[PDB]
DNA sequence: GCATCCGTGAGTAGA
DNA sequence: TATAATGGGAGCACGGATGC
């Protein structure tokens, strides 16, 4: 829902 | 089938009317998909287009009426008579 | 029918040293009763010069 | 001809491109000094038409004698300014994007 | 309004909707306007 | 994008939305061209989608896009079409019209049922083109433009133009309308009678039909232009021609208040 | 954040900076990558903000100038205990700056306002609704120009067709453009002197007809 | 109330037809400069000026008053449109 | 003239300072009069204490602040369009933790708006008022669950934007659920985070049967506070990695952080009173020694269970109780926005602390004041509660400052407000006025503070009462909040008293608002006066007890619309509240101390006091207010006059000798007149115009700018292309109209030229140029002219120029010119009149004096009101005002009749008798007996049963006069009006709504940009809106062509309207209309939505309405 | 059948 | 153009088609 959070999570996977 | 005035108005065949009532997005999407054609039967449609409403003096029963004085009437009558 | 005051441009004004505003002065000048003795006389200009 | 009907239907990308008089490649509006529309921006006269009646951008053809003639120098068609109300542009997306109306 | 047969071409729809709607502000189980809209 | 009075600029929100879209698109193309990794491209594509969404229908999905230093949502296409402020209801099913005016209504008894008091100045501005043509037909002005310039300043107006204005409106009717218009008698036609003063004189018997009283109600005036419009207004819409309510069938114009009292 | 660009936008531009850094980095210098990358990230973000923030685009150098003017005026307002004048900012900006220049720089830095900004506190009204259209001709204007063409034709009909055509070609009423004396002379098959003389006598007859009838005066505004 | 409006409504099967007839007839009158009128000189609508009685400038009044007489014929498909126009232009040039 | 006053009620205390709700608030917020070290923690002091210290140089801390003197005075601020304000400096010290380096500096934070003496502000030269805002008080409440009868919802409410509403509920499955930010989670979890254990909750909450079992969850008590904290964090924050310190930070910020979560001082007090506990801080819990510690939650849950059980002593809360609703005054609102801007400044401070040189930093380098200035400026400019001040008359301003809005930021949004909030609560008694509220959509949302009422330090409204001990009424006055008032039996103020003792064995009182009959032994308190129940405006209505509520509302409201009149007088019948209203309005000028008047002038009054010092009072003369009503102070004293302290020096606008004068006292008759008074219209006499009654001065401001352009500068000049000397006659050498010149519509106020746009001359212009042999000028005429239906005399001109001393304009602007045009408006047909009782109407006729109905002695009446207005409206106060007014007309005296303690019918009959002796006996002495007409009228009255048969004509005329009816002769006939007619003095006001400002017409004019439809409004010379419902009217009439005209030729069809105008000026018939531009706009906007809209013929073949312009 | 999700809630004037 | 820096910040209502 919240793009910032989703991108932070995608970033966190690396 | 019975349905209240709101749903009845939204369900009408003219998409300009339905879109100009409410739920404009919904109406426009379903209409656009179905490739719907508005035949301009009712008042609202013709009001949007700035056309002459099909009621009162704009009725198909009246507006075609002609007025002619007896002089011009005889004048055309003889032209029809000679041919 | 008319009023001129020296150093006064228009009706809404205050003359220094004077308590009344020009509107009130005119309101008083409306109550002036002026009798003409001569029947041939259509207009008169009264002059008032005062001080102190 | 008289208009007896009004039809509404989906637009193909080809339809959209056929409506378009040019692509808007730049997110710019008007120049900060000249106060005239920027080339390939949102206000470009090349695309949407001229600002002044029967006159191009640089002023080569200023009269109705040239009508339909597109200037070689500034690329602006010489015609009525009212077309700026009527002329569609377009934006070519790098990737497809859903029309929110049909998703939501 | 004319106390005679209606003239062909009169729009009776708008006349109806107006006829029903106009008194609506005067309307005071359910009673009055809410019930009307319920119907 | 328009330069206003003071020399500043005013613009639509659509330009901002389009700017967002174009920017994210271009950045996406450049990102691809430089072969960015998948996370960056995915994010950019997502943002592009949300940009298109905000352009078409804003607030539909997610947070509504706003301008810097503002909590006001940008106005998108969908917002332009729909709503009470939308294109259909605001600019299509109703419009603001020329040849119209408004003023305070005041009673007068002298009026016949088919008449109403119309202030001179209002009549001058409402009928102005007809007044120009008539001023040209008579000797008051050499042509149209001279006449208009003559009407421009209030001290350039002479009595000939008033008598000419009387000659203009003869037989013609105007429409009077009071909001809210609850039924078709909220608009009625009257022959104007030019009166000194700034108030519109209304006939007592039509008050009930208009639901108008004298506590400071205001009415709007309209001028039907074409001979067709005039024929319609005079035959169909004339006050004296509608005496009965289309709803109940009972007389709409009937004695009330002081009239009933006296009788 | 808050510079006119969205968080995610700043993130993507910073990503572009990061890519530039990865391409330009040299591990031979023993530095950590973060050190070199930070420069390109900041650079990319600042370039981004300077470029994309304003609806009317201002060149990056000019932006920097405007910002320096801002910080200057802010320093002055912080020292003086009040907002500075143009002259004070002009002083504090050094040589080459006067009041006029500061004023014009502030004028050129003005951002546009939304047509949809609500006026009155309500859902009812929009600012753009109060702004007239100065472009499209008013009905009065259309009427004026129409009556003008009609009156000019009424005036040109009192001449012979040749001299009236000469005037129409010389003032461009025909094809839209004004012909030179040699073109009209070559069109009617006469010397340029002759066609100029015909133009003169036509203009003269028109001036006489005008002095007599006083018809075309009102259009002169 | 418009004079004889009752009789005028009696003439037509629908009031809107009366309206159309009146409007069109008035358009004819305006176009032909009143020269086509079916009214006698004593039957002419008058307007009181500063000077004296002049012909009524209002073509609608004229049209209705004419319609009251019965000298006008109204209906559908009386004559092709261009034929009526041209015959009227012949009889009463504009 | 002699003033007789009625009533037996003696007011113990005076009305408190009326604007104190404003003044004392802002003062309390600023604390500019207090030395910095003595300042309380309330006000902007609180903001500095909350924002600072700023950590992570490492530390920036707050020492003190100060406010300087205003750079410009009020009047100058109004002149130059400047905000009246004072500079705000803040002393801060930077401290590096490691270094120990201490750098101290005083930084400039910008300016703050100062409140004027009368309780208003000046923002950009425009006077504005900050309206107080009523809202739900912070605290803990318990309300019935609407869904489940027998179950209750506990609510914990902090201040607005001070953190989350929290809801405690007992779920259908038995567990106790907590809701925060719309997230339902078991309360047990948070309780475990708080450090509670199953033992403590079992002993504490066990007393309430089986409820506590829903609170028992083994999995929750099986983990330490840390694990439950991380679990709670994962519950409230999905996707956010569950780091420990992050969880602690978020939970602390959500509950225990005073910088984020704050109850009110009111909230604290109320929660303490309700739950029966003590709160250390204003938060729900604390962080102490590494862990979270409970304050609020447990007693709250305890009260919830106790209520749910039916345990006595626990009750639901009325949310409309005025103990549960508090008032946020101007000080608190400004303080809030200050807190916001200050916090933004702090974020900027930290962001500055990370960057830059770490060793060299000063408080001047760290602090950017722009966000604070922005927050303050935005609050004072564009906020909802910040309203353009209503100065129409002094009472307007006074009432405005006393308004209470339920709307605004953090307040109720409209249409979401049900009958609950708009209702009159039983606790509004003595607090909020049940009468004065706007009619329509704003009803009940906007209200007015009661007269004696006060807003305390906590924000609750208090009303005064008198202590009654053992049937004796003390003069001790106790101010009470609603909750305190609920505790006592309070008797009415009209209660009979002999001395200080209650004289009746049955007294009318209130217990919790409920009316009850009690003995003097049961009376704890007594009302101060009936005046305390109503507003200041409602208190100005004489005989209010005889007027129905709604018309009373109307009169009360309309009194603020009253226009100041040049001859204005105070009412013949007053309530006595007039002088106070004038004095608290600061309209009138009063003597500061005892002394002698040295000098008297229209401009200035000079007074020598006892001290010997010479004080000069300059007088405001012909000043334009916000609404354009004239503001001027007239000297009421003469040179050498001996004055005391507080005595009247100069009369303000709408003031007669210090009494509030909102209108004129006129002689009215109540009777139908020839249908001219039909349906609320009014008939007035020309005599009113002759003596200048109802005549008012109005100033209008006109403005024009000359700016720099790319085509060359605009300039104000007397040189205007193509204009005669006739047109330029009244212009001065510089192009600005001279002072004193009369202007009319079309006249030039300021001449200005503007360089023409790029001009390619059309061949017509070229040929014309050649014909007339004149060169087309470089500039065109942009001059400001008088708008239609306007104008007057030019009383002032201001001219500001770029490059001139003390003058700097907005960028690009060469010069600014303002013209002031004043006009004296006589009463005219269409102007609105009203009385204090709600009767209102427009003048429909002005009769010559000879036509007016007149008395036998020849005296014509001024105004004729229609009796048909009275019975259905049910306002009889105007009738009594008319009677008492008659008596006061013939006795030459005025009266004071307080509300609810009035003049009564018998007394008015006495006065009417005394008057009749004058009205008649004078005639009888002059040698005149009864008229024949009078005999006829008396016969009619005998048949009417109005007079007693057999008495002499004189006695019958007295019998009629005591009823306030007189014989009245028709001016036209000379015959009498068949019946006797009520005639008397009435107080009537000329309202701000005047037909001169209204009447408007348009032929053609400006059009909007996108739609090409005509603009709206008189100001823009716009067309009337023809709405959807109007289109319904035309359709229902079946008029097709009129409608088609409105839809095309008259609005948005460009070709059609141009062709129409040209056809009309040529004397042709308007052409056939075409497609309206707004439809094309719809089609294109639909194409922008990727929807193809096609207009087709009957063959389904495409038709182009764009005429090939849009097709390639 | 009861959990979401969503669209809409007079009119003119004015500003 | 290179010390190292690596996961955000803020914040009423009823009626009706759907969705689990
Ligand atoms: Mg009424
Ligand atoms: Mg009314
Ligand atoms: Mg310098
Ligand atoms: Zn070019």
């Amino acid at each position: 829902s919240d793009p910032v959070r989703q991108y932070l999570h995608e970033i966190g996977q690396v | 089938l019975l349905m209240g005035v709101t749903k009845s108005a939204l369900s009408t065949k003219s998409w300009l009317s339905a879109a100009s009532f409410q739920n404009t997005t919904h109406v426009l999407t379903e209409a656009a998909i179905a490739g719907k054609k508005d035949e301009l039967i009712g008042l609202k449609e013709n009001v949007i287009l700035g056309r002459l409403i099909p009621a009162g003096t704009g009725s198909d029963f009246v507006r075609f009426t002609q007025v002619v004085d007896q002089k011009t009437l005889k004048a055309i009558e003889e032209a029809r008579k000679e041919a | 029918t008319s009023v001129y005051i020296e150093d006064v441009l228009h009706e809404f004004s205050t003359i220094p040293g004077v308590k009344e505003d020009v509107v009130e002065i005119i309101l008083n000048l409306k109550e002036l009763v002026v009798r003409f003795l001569n029947p041939s006389l259509q207009t008169v200009t009264l002059l008032l010069k005062a001080e102190g | 001809k008289e208009v007896r009907k009004v039809r509404i239907a989906l637009a193909s990308p080809e339809k959209i491109r056929s409506w378009s008089y040019g692509e808007v490649e730049k997110p710019e509006t008007i120049n900060y000094r000249t106060l005239k529309p920027e080339r390939d921006g949102l206000f470009d006269e090349r695309i949407f038409g001229p600002i002044k009646d029967y006159e191009c951008a640089c002023g080569k053809y200023k009269r109705q004698r040239f009508e339909g003639k597109v200037c070689e120098r500034c690329g602006v068609e010489v015609t009525k300014s009212i077309v700026r109300r009527y002329r569609m542009g377009h934006i070519e997306l790098a990737t497809p994007a859903a029309h929110i109306w049909f998703v939501k | 309004s004319m106390a005679r047969p209606v003239s062909i071409g009169e729009a009776v729809g708008i006349v109806a909707a107006q006829s029903i709607g106009e008194p609506g502000t005067q309307l005071t189980i359910t009673q009055g306007l809410p019930r009307v809209i319920e119907l | 994008m328009v330069q206003v009075d003071g020399g500043r600029f005013a613009t639509s929100d659509l330009n901002d939305l389009y700017r967002r879209l174009i920017n994210r698109n271009n950045r996406l193309k450049k990102l691809l061209a430089q072969g960015a990794p998948e996370i960056i491209i995915r994010n950019e594509k997502r943002m592009l989608q949300e940009a298109v969404d905000a352009l078409l229908d804003n607030g539909r999905r997610g947070a509504p896009v706003t301008n810097p230093g503002s909590d006001r949502p940008l106005r998108s296409l969908t917002d332009i079409l729909s709503g009470k402020q939308g294109r259909f209801r605001q600019n299509l099913l109703g419009k603001r019209v020329d040849y119209s005016g408004r003023s305070v209504i005041v009673v007068g008894p002298q009026l016949k049922l088919h008449q109403c008091g119309l202030p001179k100045r209002m009549a001058l501005e409402l009928f102005k083109p007809f007044l120009l043509k008539k001023m040209e037909e008579k000797g008051i002005a050499p042509n149209v433009k001279a006449a208009r310039r003559m009407l421009e300043r209030q001290r350039d107006i002479k009595d000939e133009v008033w008598d000419a204005l009387e000659e203009v409106i003869h037989g013609k009717v105007v429409l009077l309308n009071r909001a809210p218009t609850l039924h078709r008698l909220g608009i009625q036609a009257f022959q104007p009678v030019l009166v000194e003063g700034q108030s519109i004189q209304l006939h007592p018997l039509v008050c009930e039909a208009f639901n108008a009283d004298f506590d400071g109600d205001q009415m709007a005036v309209h001028v039907p232009l074409s001979s067709f419009a005039q024929a319609e207004a005079r035959i169909q819409m004339l006050s004296a021609h509608n005496l009965l309510s289309p709803a109940s069938g009972e007389p709409l114009a009937k004695p009330s208040r002081d009239i009933i009292l006296g009788l | 954040t808050g510079r006119g660009l969205s968080f995610l936008d700043l993130i993507q531009e910073g990503n572009q900076g990061l890519i530039r850094a990865v391409e330009k980095f040299e591990y031979k210098r023993r530095f950590k990558f973060s050190t070199y990358a930070t420069w390109w990230i900041r650079q990319a973000i600042n370039r981004a903000i300077a470029d994309q923030a304003r609806t009317i685009r201002i060149p990056v150098h000019m932006v920097e100038t405007i910002n320096k003017l801002s910080r200057t005026a802010r320093q002055l307002q912080q020292e003086l205990g009040r907002e500075p004048t143009y002259e004070e900012i002009a002083e504090a900006m050094g040589p080459g700056w006067d009041a006029k220049r500061v004023e014009e720089t502030l004028k050129i830095a003005q951002e546009p306002v939304s047509l949809e900004t609500p006026i009155g506190d309500e859902k009812d009204s929009f600012y753009g609704d109060f702004i007239p259209d100065e472009h499209l001709p008013s009905p009065v204007d259309a009427a004026t120009q129409s009556l003008l063409s009609e009156e000019l034709e009424k005036a040109l009909s009192k001449l012979s067709e040749r001299e009236a055509m000469v005037l129409k070609l010389r003032k461009g009423l025909i094809d839209g453009r004004e012909h030179t004396l040699e073109e009209v002379g070559a069109f009617f098959g006469v010397t340029r002197e002759r066609i100029r003389q015909i133009e003169n006598k036509a203009l003269r007859k028109l001036k006489y007809h005008e002095s007599r009838t006083r018809k075309l005066r009102d259009f002169l505004d | 109330a418009e004079p004889g409006i009752d009789k005028l409504f009696g003439m037509v099967d629908s009031k809107y037809r009366l309206t159309v007839v009146v409007a069109k007839r008035a358009q004819q009158l305006l176009r032909h400069g009143f020269k086509n009128t079916v009214l006698e000189p004593e039957e002419r609508p008058k307007m009181q000026t500063l000077e004296g009685l002049f012909d009524d400038p209002n073509a609608v009044t004229w049209a209705m008053k004419e319609l009251l007489t019965g000298r006008l014929v109204f209906g559908e498909n009386l004559v092709p449109e261009d034929r009526l126009q041209k015959e009227m232009e012949r009889l009463y040039p504009v | 003239m002699e003033i007789k006053r009625f009533g037996r009620i003696r007011e113990v205390i005076p009305l408190p300072p009326l604007t104190e709700i404003q003044v004392e608030s802002y003062r309390r917020a600023l604390q500019a009069d207090v030395p910095p070290e003595k300042r309380e923690n309330v006000g902007i002091q609180a903001a500095f204490r909350e924002t600072f210290p700023i950590e992570e140089g490492l530390v920036l801390d707050f020492l003190e602040y100060r406010l300087g003197e205003p750079p410009f005075p009020q009047d100058e601020c109004r002149e130059k369009d400047l905000t009246y304000q004072a500079p705000l400096y803040a002393r801060l010290q930077l401290i590096h933790k490691d270094t120990g380096l201490i750098k101290e500096d005083e930084v400039f934070l910008g300016h703050i708006p100062l409140m004027t003496e009368d309780g208003s502000f000046i923002i950009n030269g425009a006077d504005r008022v900050i309206v107080s805002q009523i809202h739900r008080s912070p605290g803990v409440y318990f309300t019935p669950d609407p869904a489940r009868p027998g179950r209750y919802i506990a609510s914990i409410i902090p201040l607005p934007k001070r953190g989350p509403w929290i809801d405690l509920e007992v779920e259908p499955n038995g567990v106790v659920s907590m809701k925060v930010n719309k997230r339902k989670f078991p309360l047990v979890l948070l309780l475990r985070v708080l450090g509670y254990d199953q033992e403590t909750l079992a002993r504490e909450l066990g007393a309430y049967g089986e409820l506590v079992q829903g609170l028992m969850d083994e999995s929750v008590f099986a983990m330490r506070p840390e694990e439950a904290l991380i679990r709670l964090f994962t519950l409230l924050r999905p996707g956010d990695p569950p780091k420990r310190d992050k969880a602690v930070a978020y939970v602390y910020g959500l509950i225990a952080d005073p910088r984020r979560y704050d109850l009110g001082e009111a909230g604290r007090y109320k929660a303490e009173e309700k739950l029966g506990i003590r709160l250390s801080g204003r938060t729900l819990a604390r962080f102490e020694d590494g862990e979270f510690k409970d304050e609020v939650f447990l007693p709250t849950l305890r009260y919830l269970f106790a209520l749910t059980a039916g345990v006595p002593g626990h009750e639901v809360d009325d949310i409309d109780h005025l103990g549960n609703r508090r008032i946020r005054t101007v000080g608190e609102l400004m303080t809030d926005q200050f807190r916001v801007g200050l916090a933004r400044l702090a974020r900027g401070v930290r962001e500055r602390m990370l960057m830059g040189s770490e060793d060299s930093l000063t408080p001047a380098k760290l602090v950017n004041s722009r966000p604070l200035e922005a927050a303050i400026r935005e609050f004072f400019s564009r906020s909802q509660l910040s309203q353009f001040k209503d100065e129409t008359n002094p009472l307007s301003s006074l009432r405005h400052k006393r308004r209470i809005s339920a709307l605004g930021p953090g307040g109720l949004t409209r249409e979401r407000a049900g009958f609950d909030v708009r209702d009159v609560h039983r606790t509004h008694y003595g607090r909020i006025c049940p009468v004065e509220t706007p009619e329509g959509a704003n009803i009940g949302l906007i209200t007015s503070l009661a007269a004696y009422a006060r807003v305390d330090e906590l924000g609750f409204i208090r009303t005064p009462y008198r202590r009654v001990v053992g049937g004796v009424v003390t003069d001790e006055v106790v101010y009470m909040t609603a909750t305190e008032e609920d505790r006592y039996t309070i008797a009415q103020a009209n209660t009979p008293l002999e001395g200080n003792r209650i004289a009746a064995e049955r007294v009318v009182a209130r217990r919790k608002g409920e009316p009850v009959i009690v003995s003097p032994e049961e009376v704890e308190f007594m009302d101060v006066s009936p005046k305390q129940v109503f507003s200041v405006n409602t208190n100005l209505i004489p005989f209010l007890e005889h007027d129905d509520a709604n018309r009373a509302l109307m009169g009360s409201n309309m009194q603020t619309q009253a226009v100041p009149l040049i001859r204005a007088q105070a009412p013949v019948v007053m309530t006595g509240l007039e002088e106070r209203v004038v004095r608290d309005s600061l309209a009138a000028l009063y003597a500061e101390e005892d002394g002698e008047v040295a000098k008297v002038d229209g401009n200035r009054i000079v007074v020598r006091y006892e001290d010997g010092r010479l004080v000069e009072y300059p007088l405001r003369r012909f000043y334009r207010s916000n609404q354009g009503t004239a503001l001027d102070q007239r000297p009421r004293v003469v040179v050498g006059q001996r004055v005391r302290k507080g005595d009247l020096l100069a009369d303000g606008p709408a003031s007669e000798n210090g009494f509030l004068a909102l209108g004129q006292n006129v002689l009215v008759a109540i009777m139908p007149f020839d249908g001219y008074n039909f349906e609320d219209a009014i008939v007035i006499s020309e005599e009113l115009l002759k003596r200048d009654f109802y005549t008012s001065i109005h100033i209008e401001r006109y403005e024009i700018e000359a700016r720099d352009t790319k085509l060359g500068p605009e300039r104000i000049t007397r040189d205007i292309p193509h204009l005669s000397e006739a047109a330029l006659r009244d212009l001065d050498e510089e192009g600005v109209v001279r002072i004193g010149a009369e202007v009319k519509p079309g006249d030039i106020l300021v001449g200005r030229t503007s360089f023409k746009g790029e001009s390619e001359p059309t061949p017509e212009e070229r040929l014309l140029r050649s014909i007339f042999g004149e060169k087309a000028r470089d500039v065109k005429d942009t001059s400001l002219r008088v708008p239609p239906g306007e104008g007057g005399i030019v009383v002032r001109t201001v001219r500001l120029r770029r490059g001139d001393p003390g003058v700097e304009l907005k960028p690009g602007v060469r010069e600014v010119v303002r013209v002031y045009v004043a006009q004296k408006r006589k009463l005219q047909v269409g102007d609105k009149l009203a009385n204090r009782h709600g009767n209102k109407g427009v003048v429909a006729k002005i009769l010559p004096v000879e036509d007016m109905p007149h008395l036998p002695d020849g005296t014509p009446v001024d105004v004729i009101l229609n009796p048909l207005g009275v019975p259905s409206r049910m306002n009889l106060g105007q009738i009594l005002e008319t009677h008492l007014g008659l008596a006061g007309y013939f006795l030459g005296q005025r009266y004071i009749s307080p509300i609810f303690d009035g003049a009564k019918e018998p007394e008015i009959k006495e006065l009417l008798a005394q008057a009749f002796e004058v009205y008649f006996g004078k005639r009888k002495g002059e040698g005149f007996g009864v008229d024949k007409r009078e005999v006829e009228v008396l016969r009619r009255a005998e048949k009417l049963g109005l007079v007693t048969p057999g008495k002499t004509p004189e006695e019958q005329l007295k019998e009629l006069f005591l009823q306030g009816k007189v014989v009245l002769y028709d001016g036209r006939t000379g015959e009498p009006i068949e019946g006797p007619i009520v005639v008397g003095q009435m107080f009537i006001m000329k309202l701000y709504h005047m037909v001169e400002d209204k009447m408007h017409a348009r032929s053609t004019g400006p059009y909007s940009l996108i739609t090409q439809q005509p603009l709206g409004g008189k100001a823009q010379f716009g067309g009337q809106r023809f709405g959807e419902m109007e289109v319904w009217a035309l359709e229902a009439y079946g008029a097709a062509h009129t409608l088609q005209e409105m839809l095309t030729l008259k609005s948005d069809d460009i070709e059609g309207r141009n062709a129409a105008y040209e056809a009309i000026i040529k004397g042709e018939d308007v052409p056939e209309p075409s497609v309206p531009e707004s439809f094309r706009v719809l089609v294109k906007e639909l194409q922008a939505l990727a929807l193809d809209v096609q207009t087709l013929d009957e063959k389904d073949n495409p038709v182009d309405i764009f005429e090939g312009l849009a097709s390639k």
